């Protein structure tokens, strides 16, 4: 309408300082065009979504700049394009995707309970045979599973899509909890599983986890220490709490007589 | 409110709709060496009966030539 | 116009102020919707309330006075609808700025007998746009002053002034004394 | 000709007379009740308007009636109008227009009068005083009745019964909050309206008016409700909620308020069911399982049967996550009976929990439980066989094998025995010892009970809480009595 912009929105940009400034450019010349859905006259629909795919390509060049309040920032704002009452918005061949890698981000910020309320919306029987649109609940589930070895094995068999890098995203942001749950170490643990179960050649587990965890590392063993060797209680602090309660039962027996 | 109760029972009425008189004399065959029975007890004699529908449901036939072999 | 809207949340976490104003706006339409969705964005309109950063404070205060009565207490929605400083509202019947007044006139007369009790020393700051909006509403009221009220807050608010205007434009003056000492000694 | 033609005046000559005593007796003794002091005795015909209403919800009440019976239709309260005194000759009335429809026939149809029901409603409802309890006792009752039927392009007639409804009195109020035991009975009345013809709303249109507005007239009570009412206006919502809202920064735990009495002896069971449908798809497993059961056990005055297969079937749904699956077991109804006939297979396929053969049989004739939408917590079920099965391993013995327990577990490798065994010990749920001195994962698997470990701490909560629970019930015991001899 007030310009092309279909110059640099295909040109796949390596730099996003040149994006930034259509990006705020966008956000300018959006600034009075309406961030709410509108449903007047409703020949809007063009410039609300196309509106809307400027901030799905600008929300894919956010991840790739790898900004995260920004993220949730066009994520939530794209969520009022893709949540509106009008079902005439043609759906979008990317908003799949898109919402693909909101699951993506659910299970990265291990805000994955909130995942597991919005598995409602997502089977709507769109395409559904699509091997993405069954990927990250799949992969959740594998996560239920806690399976990592099927997912490492199923680390190429997805194809050319350009989003593995971001399922190692996702992966590297799982193996704090997949290695400190291994490393939860309630008796011991023996170092030859852990060299299986632990990752390749590169001692950055060893390393890292000796600053993190800052355990005792004992001959070819990983020492488990602080575990149930706690003492009981005196009795005397909850036996001046039980008559607390002889006080209160006095008072809740006895207090309108 | 319980008239939220009506179409609920509009789809009871559609799932006694599906099978008209089938599962009530059919499962009235099960019924028929059930009823009168406690129901609890036919939950563990249904739970190891199910579990033993499958095999091995008697079993203590087979168990005196489990002897000599095991 | 929105239910679920949470771009509003980041919009509202965000500077250059020109892209916070019209979404609070129309932050301001769907309130009634959703004081709940506003609930988590709470923190970040009281840290942008409490600086003089941000040039209205009476856009944020009013957003926050408008949810914490919805949330919580009365008396924290009542500091920001109080502490909004200038507010430009025409009287309304909506149950908002009504239940504002209305909680304002009572915890105002509640700080009346707080120092009716203390003439001198250790006097606590009423600040003076309370006795604005009290006096506002009640002269107001007090247009004609619907015959009966003017004496009747007159007492309540334990001021002193507050009832010379109401006997100056009076009908039936001995009736207006002689009802306010029936009034007076009946309370 | 003779069949019906000689048994067609005799049947119908009875509900009338029950109808017509109703409605003498629950007008007449509401207000000839509390005429004089309404707002000292207050909630005496709540019971009883809601018994009428579900004493009325099983009425066979239209089956003929279409035909040359509908005089019923435009006849009406007809109690006292035109003039507040002087109402003996209106008394001699009642019997009169009565009477005129008794001599031979009358003038009968049924579509035609349906708009003009606001003549009285505009200068006299019943006696220019009692306006808004004869209001709402007059116009509330009889509007389900010939909005009944709600097919049949009555849904249009429902929107004209709306427009009057809210044109009277509800569309903010004749006096804003009456403040009475109308206001409270207008509560539940406007709450009832609104479930009415929410049949009508989602029949073709969705959350988007009146459900709107319920939240300004849902705060419009000032807050010092006891929001019994407050609470029935939030059910509408929630259940609007379940289908789709899926949002949980406002109702889930944000809509949680202060909790106030809400009480109905039917409000808590399906009040508790619907926070339990919403809390139910993060699997909770203490909380969900005891108070949605006791839900289950909630409402037994009119049925035990008919609705709490819902409540029922979703409880042992999310039951059979943790293992442990009661089946239906003191409770005999051929309801839930029906229920579970589909459902019986899988949930005894739960137990064995073999992989490859039960995911043939839950899709396999898999109807409506997996048309009932969307698969999900039977997806987790999917790869829930395993971890139930495995926590039966769990009640079962220590040491796991490779080739007996493995291949038990239909699970044949050493690494992924010991890591979803693991998954099980990053649980907390059992207790585990990982030890490899040769290689074998030993387990201590000690399930002692606290008895003579630890008791006086352990039931000491026990005291506690069992004892509030015991005592309050003492203050239960207290204060009803105070209401009996409150009156004397």
């Amino acid at each position: 309408m007030y310009e092309q912009l279909k110059g640099e929105w295909n040109r796949k940009s390596p730099n996003l300082s040149k994006c930034g400034e259509e990006l705020g450019r966008l956000k300018l010349v959006l600034l009075e065009l309406n961030f709410l859905p509108t449903t007047g006259t409703k020949l809007t629909k063009q410039q609300l979504i196309l509106a809307r795919d400027i901030l799905e390509i600008g929300a894919q060049w956010s991840i790739l700049r790898k900004d995260i309040p920004s993220f949730e920032r066009y994520m939530a704002q794209l969520k009022c394009y893709y949540f509106d009452y009008k079902e005439q918005l043609p759906e979008s061949a990317y908003m799949h995707q898109l919402l693909g890698l909101n699951l993506l981000f659910l299970l990265s910020q291990n805000r994955v309970a909130e995942f597991h309320t919005e598995l409602e919306r997502l089977p709507a029987k769109d395409i559904q045979t699509n091997v993405y649109i069954k990927h990250p609940v799949s992969l959740e589930q594998y996560l239920m599973e806690g399976s990592y070895n099927k997912v490492f094995l199923a680390k190429g068999n997805i194809p050319a899509e350009s989003y593995t890098f971001f399922i190692d995203i996702l992966l590297d942001t799982i193996r704090d909890e997949i290695a400190g749950c291994i490393e939860k170490a309630y008796e011991k643990i023996l170092f030859t599983e852990a060299t299986r179960i632990l990752f390749f050649n590169t001692p950055k587990k060893m390393t890292d986890y000796a600053k993190k965890r800052g355990w005792v590392l004992g001959p070819n063993n990983y020492y488990s220490f602080a575990s149930q060797q706690q003492k009981p209680e005196d009795t005397t602090i909850p036996s001046t709490e039980l008559a607390k309660q002889v006080i209160e039962y006095a008072r809740q027996l006895e207090m309108i007589v | 409110m319980s008239e939220k109760k009506q179409p609920v029972d509009l789809g009871l009425l559609e799932e006694d709709d599906e099978f008209e008189e089938f599962p009530a004399e059919d499962w009235a065959g099960l019924d028929e060496d059930e009823d009168a029975h406690v129901w609890e007890d036919n939950w563990d004699d249904d739970n190891v009966e199910d579990d033993f529908s499958n095999q091995l449901r008697a079993e203590l036939e087979k168990h005196g030539y489990k002897m000599e072999t095991s | 116009m929105i239910t679920s809207a949470a771009g509003i949340i980041s919009l509202l976490d965000e500077d250059e102020p020109q892209l916070k104003e019209f979404a609070l706006h129309k932050l301001n339409a769907v309130v009634n919707d959703f004081w709940a969705e506003i609930s988590e964005s709470v923190d970040k309109i009281e840290v942008l309330y409490e600086d003089e950063g941000f040039r209205s404070r009476q856009f944020a205060a009013l957003v926050a006075s408008k949810v914490f009565y919805h949330l919580g207490a009365f008396e924290e929605s009542l500091n920001y609808a109080l502490g909004a400083g200038d507010l430009f509202n025409v009287n309304d019947n909506s149950e908002y700025v009504e239940t504002i007044i209305a909680k304002c006139i009572d915890h105002y007369t509640k700080q009346c007998v707080e120092n009716a009790d203390l003439p001198e020393g250790e006097k606590k700051p009423i600040d003076q746009r309370l006795e604005g909006i009290v006096n506002k509403m009640f002269q107001r009221c007090l247009d004609d002053h619907k015959y009966k009220q003017a004496i009747g807050i007159a007492l309540e608010t334990r001021r002193l002034d507050v009832f010379e205007k109401t006997i100056l434009e009076s009908n039936d003056v001995p009736g207006m004394l002689a009802y306010s000492l029936k009034l007076c000694m009946s309370l | 000709p003779p069949g019906g033609g000689e048994q067609e005046p005799p049947p119908p000559p009875a509900p009338q007379d029950v109808e017509m005593k109703e409605e003498a007796a629950t007008g007449g003794g509401s207000t000839g009740e509390a005429d004089g002091k309404t707002a000292a005795a207050a909630a005496e015909h709540s019971q009883r308007e809601l018994d009428t209403v579900t004493l009325e919800d099983i009425k066979e009440h239209v089956k003929q009636l279409e035909k040359a019976v509908s005089g019923k239709e435009p006849r009406f309260v007809l109690r006292a109008l035109r003039m507040l005194p002087s109402t003996s000759r209106r008394l001699n009335h009642y019997v009169l227009y009565k009477a005129v429809q008794g001599f031979f026939t009358s003038n009968n149809a049924t579509r035609d009068f349906l708009l003009p029901f606001l003549e009285e409603p505009m200068d006299t409802e019943a006696d220019l005083q009692f306006r808004p309890r004869t209001g709402k006792a007059a116009s509330t009752p009889l509007l389900p009745e010939v909005e009944a039927y709600l097919q049949l392009l009555v849904v249009i007639f429902m929107m004209n019964s709306k427009r009057y409804k809210e044109a009277q009195k509800i569309s903010d109020d004749l006096m804003q909050k009456i403040s009475t035991q109308n206001r409270r009975a207008l509560d539940l009345v406007a709450a009832k309206c609104y479930y009415y013809h929410a049949r009508v709303y989602e029949f073709l249109d969705k959350l988007d008016v009146v459900r709107s507005f319920l939240h300004a007239r849902l705060r419009t009570a000032t807050l010092r409700h006891d929001a019994d009412g407050q609470a029935t206006l939030l059910n509408l919502l929630l259940r609007n909620y379940l289908h789709y809202s899926l949002y949980d920064q406002a109702e889930k735990l944000v809509s949680k308020s202060v909790f106030p009495e809400q009480a109905n002896n039917n409000e808590w069971a399906r009040y508790l069911y619907y926070t339990g449908r919403i809390k139910a798809i993060q699997l909770e497993y203490s909380e969900a399982r005891r108070t949605m059961t006791n839900a289950l056990r909630k409402a037994p005055q009119h049925t035990a049967v008919g609705f709490k297969q819902t409540v029922h079937k979703l409880l042992i749904v999310v039951e059979l996550l943790l293992g442990e699956i009661p089946d239906r077991l003191q409770f005999r109804q051929p309801s839930l009976k029906r229920s579970l006939m589909p459902y019986f297979l899988l949930t005894q396929a739960v137990r064995t929990g073999n992989l490859a053969k039960f995911n043939q049989v839950l899709d396999q004739f898999g109807e409506k439980f997996q048309a009932d939408g969307t698969y999900t917590l039977i997806i987790r079920l999917r790869h829930n066989v395993i971890k139930t099965g495995v926590r039966m391993i769990s009640l079962s013995y220590s040491r796991i094998s490779l080739a007996d327990i493995a291949q038990k577990l239909q699970l044949d490798s050493p690494e992924d025995a010991e890591f979803i065994v693991a998954k099980a010990i990053r649980d907390g749920v059992i207790e585990a010892s990982i030890n490899h001195e040769k290689g074998y994962v030993q387990s201590k698997e000690m399930i002692d009970i606290y008895s003579t470990r630890e008791p006086q701490l352990a039931f000491h909560q026990r005291i506690s809480f069992c004892l509030d629970i015991h005592n309050m019930s003492v203050k239960a015991m207290r204060f009803p009595p105070k209401s009996y001899n409150k009156d004397l």
